[PDB]
């Protein structure tokens, strides 16, 4: 008949764009984030085809977190007079974990030098009784700049004008596929940028039950993501009572060493409840049996091997970096009181899987304690198989971020349409 | 589970004829031709697409759960052992 | 893209053998490395992969507790060395060992190693 | 609200165009880029709207004849049963030539006629 | 000149709209000017869109349908009061009108023509 | 036949290809250099559109005005090009713009307002 033009029709297309930060003295620079009740609109009669393994939000979040990490280490002290020949002895005469290492150092005047000491961990020094820092042959050290805090705070990811973020409200939702309950939103909820390898902490819980999501479960080279419907409380502690001592290494440059420890030297550790973990493992086995035979045997085991970052549950509690031995949890074999996990502490950190640059971490005085809620798991399956066995695994932060952005997606609005109508222009 | 078989066993194709090696499997399948006392080489990947650097005569086709590779204008140098691997499961192959 | 291999090794029963590959020609950290072994007059047998970025291996139930996979990068991350250790040589461990590069999710190994003869 | 009538049919989604029409307008460059991109996209859409003689109107009628080759369905069904998203894919192939026809046939010749007869 | 009719009455200040209308568009120092340019463009575009949705495109004086808070007489309003006093007085009642024009009054009128033709 | 393809053609023949010229107006090192161009093009386009809007000719490629004027139209539209026209008449364009701004548009608004 005739063609007519409509401006402002509801139509969207898949696209990728830069999303900015809205968030209600911090590493993630939330002061630059714009201030953020947000409205959410329900869409009926609609089924959007979602995919969580190929969305661009995770890549942009990864590069933005890396950029925020990098730009917050520029102003603060560059510790590269500390690559000298240390002389270390035992702290007491658990044994051999701490060392008293003395060395020479520079001072405010170029022609003068001083002799100082500090308490180092066994994981930060390498023997040449003369030791040296672990990474003076591979990278340079910059201090962690005590004026900032490492505590994560929620961050939103909001879209520009002309774009929208679709959400899936299906409770029992698989990683990929249609969502019969799509809604729209300007931007997401608060996401805490927490770093961990084997257990997910301070995350978002499932609504209905435990969910299993992997890109292709038949391929053993891809990890399995497990989400709990109820959290598992875990208490981590650092019994030692440290004292921090400040050392001047130049004009306006300060190095924060460790004076000593008051009282007794005790091992840092984390506690989990046995019965709740047993129930959680039973639920996980019941859900895992759906992707295999109904009579197959399930097993769990210690990590196979690798670096210290992937073989141990790694995180930070209040500014100290914990690596915890988790081989007491995955100890089971399923056929159809508390648990204490010894931990170790490290200060020289190679973060984001980069081998070029490293970071220090000043000692924090007082006793440190954390209470956190385990929400998820990352697993791998041994190939060559009944009797499927699963090991803990991790090391890639995109798996950490993907467990939060599995329901969101970004779309672009196209407000032009042409339609047949009987009207004729004058 | 993954079940995959390669029935033809040994063949007796002659020079200048067309040969076909068939197999059945589920999942991604790849064809390798190994000469005696040498490392394997990839001919066709995903069971339909041929890697760059192999002559265009080698062609493999998939239908349902049955795959097979056909070679036409056979040359004397093509007397090797041909086998198909899904993910981590391999069969002895055909010679 | 070129890999390398070590010479043939002869070891007594109840000993340990070490086989090394070396990949110099490409971005090593972005592709897995797989190991295979072939018995005389038999098809290929799967040995597990190793992730170059983190080093975590994955071995089947047959080789659990007997095989170790490690990698050691060098300065500037230009070359890599991938090792394979076998703990207790048995009567029927004789085979030829290859190292392969998985290009993508299809599990298609375009580049293979020269091979090593292991005899007890 | 925004995109509220996404699931509704074409007939009931034509009364809510204003809702979408008035919502079209490190951490320092990611805001400036978005702010300029929105303006560029809005100006491009408005330019294409204007050069067809439809500037300032949400629903404009055009004197470009519509043949059955591009698409053919009953007018009762199109506006009563199917959705805008469903229609977008069906006619997506022939949009460019329709825009080309709207370019000069709708307005340019009529512009010359108005110039002569004024 | 620019803003010169400020003290004049709304009757005599409505004849110079154009002179105020022109001036809407018109490394530390290299970043404080691009921000100003983008901000000016954005504000002008938002005002233009607001005018256009109500049915007023390229018109400095419009007439619209909604009836008409105030109790003053027309002569009183346009005889002695200035624009700024009116703006300060009636800042509360603007939001009612803004959504009233765009939502229904124009949106209805955009349909009957389509129905008529 | 294309962008600026009637540059040498006579004004009468050039006036038929308005749309091809009108369409192309809108659309680290070389990271800010592209942004500068992106802002500049939008600014220029908006300025030209504002000038058209003030005169009452918004959204019109061939507008008619109410401002009256040798130079018979027969020689102008048949024997000259737009470039020579520009070189000859660029002197008076400011006074023509000034007349167009308020002599014929704001007045028309006054009569339209007072009529209803
Ligand atoms: C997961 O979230 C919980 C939220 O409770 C985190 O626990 C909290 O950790 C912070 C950081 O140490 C604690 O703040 C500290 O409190 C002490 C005592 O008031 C104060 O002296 C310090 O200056 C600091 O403000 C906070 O108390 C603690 N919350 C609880 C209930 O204990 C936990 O760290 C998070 N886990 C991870 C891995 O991020
Ligand atoms: C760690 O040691 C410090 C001493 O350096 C303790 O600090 C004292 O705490 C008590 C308890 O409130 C106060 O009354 C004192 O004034 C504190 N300062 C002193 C004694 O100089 C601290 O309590 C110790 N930590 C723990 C967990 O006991
Ligand atoms: C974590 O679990 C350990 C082990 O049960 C707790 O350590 C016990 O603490 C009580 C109170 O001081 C002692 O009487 C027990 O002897 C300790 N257990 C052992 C094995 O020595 C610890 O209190 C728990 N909570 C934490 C660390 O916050
Ligand atoms: C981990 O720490 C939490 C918090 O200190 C412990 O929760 C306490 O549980 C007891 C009973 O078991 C309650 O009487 C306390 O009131 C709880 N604390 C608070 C602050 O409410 C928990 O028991 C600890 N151990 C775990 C979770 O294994
Ligand atoms: C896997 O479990 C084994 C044992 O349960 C752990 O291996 C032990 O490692 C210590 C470290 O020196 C050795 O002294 C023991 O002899 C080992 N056990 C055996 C049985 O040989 C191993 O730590 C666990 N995996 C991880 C990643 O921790
Ligand atoms: C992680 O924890 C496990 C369990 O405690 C450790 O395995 C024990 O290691 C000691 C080390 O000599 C052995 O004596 C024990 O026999 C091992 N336990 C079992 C059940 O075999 C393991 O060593 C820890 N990992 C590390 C790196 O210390
Ligand atoms: C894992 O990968 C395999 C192989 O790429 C997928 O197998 C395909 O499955 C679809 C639907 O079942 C079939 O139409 C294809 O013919 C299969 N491809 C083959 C046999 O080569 C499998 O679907 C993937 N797993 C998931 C969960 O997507
Ligand atoms: C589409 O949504 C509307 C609004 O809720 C509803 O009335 C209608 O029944 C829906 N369509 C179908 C086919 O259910
Ligand atoms: C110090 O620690 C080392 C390492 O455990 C130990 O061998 C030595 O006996 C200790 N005592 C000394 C060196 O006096
Ligand atoms: C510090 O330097 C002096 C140089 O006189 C040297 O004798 C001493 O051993 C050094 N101290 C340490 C801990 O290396
Ligand atoms: C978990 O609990 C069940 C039932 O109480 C028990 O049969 C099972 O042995 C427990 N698991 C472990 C590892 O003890
Ligand atoms: C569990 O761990 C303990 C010690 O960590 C070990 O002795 C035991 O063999 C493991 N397996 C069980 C109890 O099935
Ligand atoms: C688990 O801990 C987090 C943070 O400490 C808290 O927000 C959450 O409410 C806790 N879980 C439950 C069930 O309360
Ligand atoms: C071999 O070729 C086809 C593929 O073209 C394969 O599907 C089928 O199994 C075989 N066909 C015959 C005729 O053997
Ligand atoms: C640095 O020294 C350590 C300790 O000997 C060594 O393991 C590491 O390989 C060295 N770095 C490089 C790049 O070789
Ligand atoms: C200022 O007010 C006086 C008093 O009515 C008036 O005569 C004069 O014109 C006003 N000035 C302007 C610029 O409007």
């Amino acid at each position: 008949l005739w063609v007519t033009v409509y401006y402002g029709v509801p139509v969207w297309k898949d696209a990728e764009t830069t999303l900015f930060c809205a968030s209600d003295h911090n590493v993630w620079a939330t002061h630059a984030c714009v201030p953020t009740n947000p409205q959410e609109i329900h869409l009926e009669n609609v089924t959007e085809e979602f995919n969580m393994w190929k969305n661009n939000m995770v890549e942009q979040m990864h590069t933005d977190i890396i950029s925020l990490w990098d730009q917050s280490l520029k102003p603060c002290v560059k510790l590269t007079p500390l690559c000298v020949t240390l002389q270390c002895t035992n702290v007491t005469n658990m044994r051999g974990e701490l060392k008293n290492c003395s060395f020479n150092m520079t001072t405010e005047l170029r022609d003068k030098k001083q002799k100082v000491y500090s308490l180092f961990y066994r994981l930060d020094v390498v023997q040449i009784k003369e030791y040296r820092l672990i990474n003076c042959n591979t990278s340079a050290i910059t201090q962690a700049c005590p004026k900032v805090s490492f505590e994560p705070i929620p961050i939103h990811y909001c879209a520009p004008a002309g774009f929208a973020i679709l959400k899936c409200k299906d409770k029992k939702f698989n990683g990929t596929g249609p969502c019969p309950s799509v809604s729209t939103v300007q931007c997401t909820h608060g996401i805490k940028p927490v770093v961990s390898t084997q257990l997910l902490l301070n995350g978002s819980l499932a609504e209905e039950e435990v969910m299993i999501r992997s890109e292709n479960i038949t391929n053993n080279a891809k990890n399995i993501l497990v989400q709990f419907n109820t959290p598992v409380q875990i208490n981590c502690t650092r019994p030692n009572n440290n004292t921090r001592k400040s050392i001047r290494i130049g004009p306006g440059q300060a190095f924060y060493a460790t004076g000593d420890i008051i009282g007794d030297i005790r091992q840092a550790h984390c506690n989990v409840s046995k019965a709740t973990w047993n129930e959680t493992l039973g639920k996980v086995v019941k859900q895992l049996r759906k992707h295999f035979g109904n009579n197959t045997i399930i097993r769990f085991a210690n990590s196979s091997g690798g670096d210290l970052e992937v073989t141990t549950h790694s995180f930070n509690c209040g500014g100290e970096f914990f690596y915890c031995n988790t081989s007491g949890l995955f100890n089971s074999t399923w056929i159809s009181d508390s648990i204490t996990l010894p931990c170790r502490i490290k200060q020289i950190i190679n973060m984001w899987q980069r081998i070029g640059q490293a970071m220090y971490a000043p000692p924090i005085q007082g006793v440190i304690r954390c209470v956190s809620n385990i929400t998820g798991l990352i697993l791998t399956r041994d190939g060559g198989s009944t009797t499927e066995t699963f090991r803990p695994g991790g090391g890639d932060m995109r798996d950490n971020w993907r467990s939060e952005l599995y329901k969101y997606k970004v779309v672009k609005i196209e407000p032009l349409g042409v339609a047949p109508t009987r009207c004729k222009r004058r | 589970d993954i079940q995959m078989t390669q029935s033809p066993s040994s063949l007796s194709a002659s020079v200048g004829d067309t040969v076909t090696i068939t197999c059945q499997a589920n999942g991604y399948l790849n064809w390798y031709q190994q000469r005696r006392g040498k490392a394997p080489k990839l001919l066709i990947y995903d069971g339909s697409k041929l890697e760059r650097g192999v002559p265009s005569r080698f062609s493999g086709r998939r239908w349902g759960q049955e795959y097979n590779l056909t070679i036409n204008n056979l040359q004397p140098e093509d007397i090797a052992t041909y086998f198909c691997q899904v993910y981590e499961f391999v069969v002895p192959g055909t010679r | 893209v070129q890999l390398l291999q070590s010479g043939a090794a002869v070891t007594k029963p109840g000993a340990s053998v070490r086989v090394s590959c070396e990949a110099s020609g490409y971005n090593i950290r972005d592709y897995f490395i797989h190991w295979w072994r072939q018995a005389p007059g038999q098809g290929l047998q799967w040995v597990g992969w190793i992730n170059p970025k983190t080093g975590q291996p994955n071995n089947p139930r047959q080789f659990q507790g007997r095989v170790s996979l490690t990698r050691h990068a060098s300065w500037d991350f230009d070359t890599f060395s991938f090792y394979m250790d076998l703990k207790a040589l048995r009567s029927d461990d004789t085979a030829v060992y290859f190292c392969a590069r998985q290009r993508s999710d299809y599990w298609d190994f375009d580049v293979w190693g020269s091979g090593t003869q292991v005899t007890v | 609200g925004f995109l509220g009538a996404a699931g509704s049919t074409m007939g009931a989604a034509s009364m809510t165009l204003t809702v979408q029409a008035r919502n079209l307008l490190v951490w320092g460059i990611k805001q400036l880029q978005a702010r300029v991109l929105a303006v560029e996209r809005y100006l491009r859409d408005q330019q294409l709207l204007g050069i067809w003689g439809c500037s300032g109107k949400l629903i404009c009628c055009t004197n470009v004849p519509w043949n059955s080759s591009w698409s053919n369905r009953n007018l009762s069904e199109i506006w009563d049963n199917m959705t805008w998203l469903q229609w977008d894919k069906e006619i997506s192939n022939y949009t460019q030539i329709i825009y080309g026809l709207l370019e000069e046939s709708q307005n340019q010749q009529e512009k010359n006629e108005q110039d002569l007869l004024a």
